[PDB]
This record gives C-alpha cells, structure tokens and sequence, in this order.
RNA sequence: GUAUGUCUAAAUGCUCUUAUUUACUAACAAAAU
RNA sequence: UAAGUGAUCUAGAAAG
C-alpha cells in the first residue's frame, strides 16, 4: 500500500527526497523507506535511468537515416540528474542533416498531428523518471506539466528550445512523452518505449525487487524431445565473445570478437543463426547481462517470424540462467514454454564446426 | 542526526559509483572489513563447561562472540559458521558451530555440552 | 412474541445489550489494543474481527 | 556443413567419435572403466 | 525479551534457516534419487 | 452424544484459563457453525470499486 | 533503542561478477477459531 | 392539497 501510503494529497508531511533515488516521502514514514532502499538497492534508480537513455540512444543508431539524423550525442550529465527531480537536463542531444519541421508540444499517443510548426536543427531526449502514487500516478500529465515547466523558463540545460521528455513511472509501470516530433517519429518512438518497458534490464531487475518486496508469486526426459511437437535448443554460450593478446608494449587488449546465437530445430535441423557483430559491444558495460537480454530479444524475433504452424512448444534452454529474460520476452507468446535441462549440451561447439565459423567471421551486420 | 534519519548529506561532487570504486580500491588496503572473525552478541545455546577451568556457562547466557565463515559448507549451498566465545573466569577461546543436518549445533574445541 | 395456541404475534420483547456486555467487550476492546505494540497490523486485525463477530 | 559418407561410413565415423569421447574422458578424470553402454549414454548426452 | 539467538542469521534454529536447509536437501535429495535410479537401472543392465 | 453438560463446562471454563474463549456461549461441534462471513468478504470488495481499483 | 570501556611519546591502472546477505542490531512487543 | 434544505472529528517528530 506504499503507493497510497505515500501520496501526494498529504496534509502536513515535510517532503523529503529519499537517499540516490526519485522517491518523494511526504513525511518519515516507518518500514516504508527501508523498502523503497532495499528495492532501489546498489543506485538502481540512477541505473534504469541511464539503462533507458542508452537503448534510446541504440534506437537511435538502428533508425540513424530513416528519420535524418546527423549525430546522435548522449550527453555528460552529472550522476544525480536522474535523481533531480527540480530541475532537468537534456539527455540525448539529436542533431539534424537536414531541417526538421517538428510539431507544437503534444503527447506520445496522439493520432492527429501537424508538421508545420515549429522548425528546428538540434533536438534533445529527456528521460524522467518518478515513482509514482495514487494521487499523481497520471504520467502523462505529470510529464507535460514538466515540459510546460522546463522548457520555458530562463535555461533548463537544453541546446535547442525543441525536444521531447520522456517519462517512466516505475511504481506505476506507466510510460508516456511529451514535447515536439517530426514526421515517421513518433509511431517508432512509441515502439521503442513499449519494448523497453516489455524489456529492459534495469527495470526488469526493479521488477524483481518489487516482488521480493512484497513476496509476490505468479537423461530421464530425453526420449520426449523427439516427438511430433516443435521445439528448439537455444544456447547462449558463444554470444559475447573475446580475444585477449599482449602487444609489444604490454597492453593486454581484450577485443570483442563477432558471437552467434545457436538456435537449433532438433526436428527439422533449421540452425537459426544470428550473428551478433562487435558493434553491439561498443561503449557498454555489465557486459555479460546484456547479451543474455539481446540474445532473449533474437529469440522473440525468431518466434515473431515464425508463423502459428511452424512456432515451437518448448523453447529449451543450455545455460541455467537463460529463463528469465526469455520468458519477460515471452509474454506476448504464452502458449509457448520456456525449458531448462540437466543436460550440458554441446552447442558451445557451433563455433568448432568450419563453415559456421566462417560464416560469424565473415559478418559486417547483425544477420 | 536522529535514528531514523532519511538522508545522509553528500558533497557536492559525488559520482556515486566512481565513489563505490574508490572504496573498493581502498577496502583492500583497509586493516577491518578485510578481516576474519567479525564480532557478534550471541547467547548460548549449547549450556556448557569451559574446558580449562570448568566454568558452567548456562543456557541463554550472553556474550560478544566471533562469528567467522568456514569455508567447508554442509551439503552444497548452506553454510555454516563457527561461533567464538570466551569463558568468564579463564580467557579460554570455546567455540561451537552450527552444522544444519540435526537443527542444532556442533562444538568445537572450546568446551563439553552437559 | 407468540402465542403458540392460536399463532398469534401477541407480545412484542424490546431487546437492548445489557450495560455489563457493552462493558466487556470495551474491556475486550482494550486488552487487543493493548499489548499490540508489535503485533503485525494483520494479527491485531484478526483478534479485532474475532472479538467484533463475538 | 559436414561430409557426405555412405551409411557404413557414417556409423564407423561415430563410432570413432565416441571412441575420442570415452578417451579424452578417461584422460581427464581417470576413472578406471565404463561399466556399460548405457552407463556411457549419460556421458554422451549430459556431460 | 528472553532467547536473543532466536533473532540472528547464523542461529540454525531459526525457522527460515531451516526451511532453506530443507530446501537444499529436498532438491539435492531428489536429484540423488534420479541418479541413483539410473544407477540401478544400470547395475540391473550389467 | 457422551458430552453431556457441556455447554456449563465451557461457561466455566473462564476460571481455569488465562484467555479464555470469546465464544463460550456456542460450540461448532454441537451446534455447527451459527454464522457465515464469506458474503461480507466477497462484498466488501465490491464495495471498494472492485479488484481494479484496489 | 544499534551499549560500552581501557589502550595512543611529539605498486599502478585494468576490468569482470549479480533475479542475494559470512550482513549486523536487539534496548521494543508477545494471541487465537 | 403537503415528501426529499442544510450540521462532516481528525492530520506529525524526537527520544525512550
Ligand atoms: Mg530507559
């Protein structure tokens, strides 16, 4: 009952922002606060942030000539503008090629649109996040009150007067933006906020402490894999790989090599290979995690291809720590299981085989 | 400057995890935290005879022990601790541990269950 | 009140909780609240719905 | 992505391969025999 | 208050310690009988 | 059918222990159960807008 | 209510692990149908 | 032939 507990509508509490977070306490409340640290634990609050401006920022780079983008620059804001909430920053600064034509201040879910305006070089992304509360846990409104706020007056850290605020509830699980949009942008944008919220690290992790929180809850066996239902292994193992060597000097340089995602049909023996190329691993951190989400995501795009016929049953798994992401992937596809196995099977060894191995050599792309 | 405080001050300039860093970096130079038998206060459980000089420590009875990590588990993922105490006449080290498969502990050196 | 010969509502019966029951169950009331400076709300909840259903 | 053999072939081509499986096993852990086949099917399968 | 041990991790008496313990044992223990059907399955072959 | 004068004993029953029974006055056993809340469960949340609004 | 007391001369960067805690404190409070 | 007007307590911080 936190998000009632703590409110808004308070009648004389003194609002006090809790310690590396967002979170708003009107008033010393008791076992509350303990809570909110233990589930924002480890700066997570400043992690989800920045989680959500870098896949902004690699949404970006995916859709770079689509929407003509010159440069797409995440700026260098200081460590607690994800938690200052009175004042804000921009995020991701958004050069233009050409002219943009944007729109007048509007919200993400908005049909009817006009593109003549407002003209504009130079954008910006603001993300916001807040936990929100029974009263104010309307996100879209608390995000275009921001805009109305920040924009205006004297200088609120952005280059151009344009951009767009996006806004995360994290108590709500709501998402909504607000601010100014060119043509084709803000149907994309809208797609990128949905597949973050499906699947983020950071706020899956949130997620998790919640229910922790609260305790919320939701060799033998071989002989059945064979049977005339579909499935598919999928491992994992070979997806973020590297190359160590010394150079004359002494430098070891740890180089990110291009990685696969072995998804083998044992029915049919459709290897559904994904090469993941280096350029995934550029700038990044916590390295290993994020390949075991993009290596969820391929799968859920694998599934999304394949039609109601030809889709699986059960989705095995090698690794012991490849469920959960593939299951917070797997929501839109229910009827579809997700498998672990006590077999160590040796799809680690796709790369052993020749061709193969020639062929993730031979990668210029995600393919 | 209350219990219950909500919100440590901070400096100005606190990249919290560069700060994170630079702890770690400096706990391993640090003389406590990179230390074993880190204090505890326990009562007694087992009710027992200090070996050297035979004083009854009875059930229940509270001491400022060492609780330290021994690094053989029970089973696989359960661990087990040793549990220092002193007698209170004698400075005798008696210890105990807490071996999980009976629901009770083990003793360890220091003295004799009765 | 009736009348079992000729089934007839014959009588009314006035009904009013005796002082010394209300009595009580304040008592009842107190001891729950008290000694509760613990309790899990839930429990304290509990004994409240069990004396209120008495 | 492998090589075309015949069926005798394929079957002495696995054959070596479990012979290099059971080898490189006994190299490693040293244990002493495989009791069985189906004592080796778990080693095959599981690892 | 009375047994202070009672409000420790480390105490194995404590409820939730023991019920991990269990746990532990419980998933251990069912593994053990999976493989120690098949070893008997296997000794049978032999 | 054997426990005979039982209702009096649980009466009495106030004498030989500390907390005592708050239903005295029946017993499930010879009387099955003289009440049923499980409506006002259901109702209350009705009456609290619903599931969604909680 | 997170006790306390004595004791005191004047290698560098690197990264990788997390859906946790060798976590500690008990002064505080203690019941059923 | 005439119903249905109004009365609305509260409200957190420390130490123990
Ligand atoms: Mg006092």
């Amino acid at each position: 009952w936190s998000p009632t507990i703590n409110r808004a509508n308070v009648y004389v509490g003194f609002l006090v922002q809790l310690d590396l977070t967002g979170i708003f306490l009107h008033g010393k409340i008791p076992t509350l606060k303990i809570s909110l640290i233990q589930i924002f634990r480890a700066h997570l609050w400043q992690k989800i942030h920045e989680s959500i401006v870098f896949d902004i920022c690699q949404i970006l780079d995916g859709e770079l000539d689509v929407l003509q983008i010159e440069s797409v620059t995440k700026e260098t804001v200081h460590p607690r503008k994800s938690y200052k909430m009175n004042s804000s920053a921009a995020d991701i600064t958004m050069e233009s090629v050409h002219e943009w034509e944007v729109s007048k201040p509007s919200l993400l879910h908005e049909t009817n649109d006009s593109f003549k305006g407002l003209i504009t070089n130079k954008m910006w992304f603001d993300v916001q996040l807040r936990y929100g509360d029974y009263d104010s846990h309307d996100i879209s409104r608390y995000v275009r009150a921001k805009f109305l706020d920040y924009t205006t007056d004297n200088v609120s850290m952005y280059p151009s007067p344009t951009g767009v605020m996006i806004g995360i509830d994290l108590a709500y699980n709501m998402y909504d933006a607000y601010g100014n949009w060119f043509n084709g942008l803000k149907p994309l944008i809208q797609n990128s906020m949905r597949t973050i919220m499906k699947a983020n690290p950071a706020l899956y992790v949130l997620r998790e402490r919640i229910r922790k929180g609260l305790q919320i809850y939701q060799s033998s066996n071989y002989a059945e894999l064979f049977n005339n239902d579909i499935k598919l292994f999928v491992d994992d193992t070979n997806v973020y790989r590297v190359t160590v060597h010394k150079t004359f000097e002494g430098n070891v340089a740890t180089k990110a090599i291009n990685g696969c995602i072995f998804t083998l049909n044992p029915k049919t023996g459709h290897l559904f290979l994904k090469i993941i190329h280096t350029s995934v691993w550029a700038g990044q951190k916590r390295l290993s995690q994020l390949a075991k989400w993009k290596t969820a995501e391929e799968v859920s795009a694998l599934v999304r291809s394949l039609p109601k016929e030809e889709q699986p049953k059960q989705i095995i798994v090698t690794r012991k720590a490849m469920l959960d992401p593939l299951e917070v992937h797997m929501l839109d596809f229910p009827n579809i299981a997700i498998r672990p196995t006590e077999l160590r099977l040796p799809f680690s060894a796709a790369m052993s085989i020749d061709k193969l191995s020639d062929v993730v050599m031979k990668a210029t792309e995600p393919q | 400057s209350e219990r219950k405080a909500i919100n440590k001050y901070y400096p100005p300039d606190y990249n919290p995890l560069e700060a994170e860093k630079l702890s770690r970096k400096m706990a391993k130079k640090l003389k406590t935290m990179n230390k074993s038998h880190a204090s505890i206060r326990l009562m007694t459980p087992f009710s027992m005879r200090c070996l050297e000089c035979n004083e009854y420590i009875p059930k229940s009875r509270k001491f400022n022990g060492k609780k330290e990590l021994l690094k053989e588990k029970y089973l696989d993922s359960i661990k087990i601790y040793r549990l220092t105490i002193s007698c209170p006449r004698c400075a005798n080290s008696i210890a105990f541990r807490t071996d999980p498969g009976n629901s009770d502990y083990v003793m360890e050196v220091g003295g004799v269950r009765n | 009140l009736v009348d079992e010969r000729t089934k007839q509502r014959t009588a009314k019966a006035y009904l009013k909780v005796s002082e010394e029951e209300i009595k009580k169950f304040d008592s009842r009331i107190r001891g729950i609240l008290m000694a509760s400076g613990s309790t899990t709300f839930t429990k304290v909840a509990a004994k409240w719905n069990t004396s209120l259903i008495s | 992505l492998w090589p075309s053999f015949t069926d005798e072939q394929w079957i002495t081509i696995e054959s070596q391969m479990r012979d290099l499986i059971l080898t490189e096993y006994g190299r490693k852990y040293n244990v002493n025999i495989s009791a069985l086949t189906q004592t080796e099917i778990k080693d095959i399968i599981l690892g | 208050s009375g047994d202070l041990n009672l409000l420790k991790s480390w105490n194995p008496k404590l409820m939730k310690n023991r019920k991990k313990v269990w746990e532990t044992e419980q998933d251990l223990i069912t593994e053990q009988q999976k493989l120690n059907t098949r070893l008997k399955e296997i000794e049978k072959e032999r | 059918a054997y426990d005979r004068g039982h209702r009096i004993r649980r009466e009495f029953k106030q004498y030989s222990l500390e907390r005592n029974s708050p239903f005295w006055w029946t017993n499930s056993h010879h009387d099955g159960k003289l009440w049923n809340l499980n409506a006002y469960r259901t109702d209350v949340i009705q009456a609290l807008g619903g599931i969604e609004t909680i």
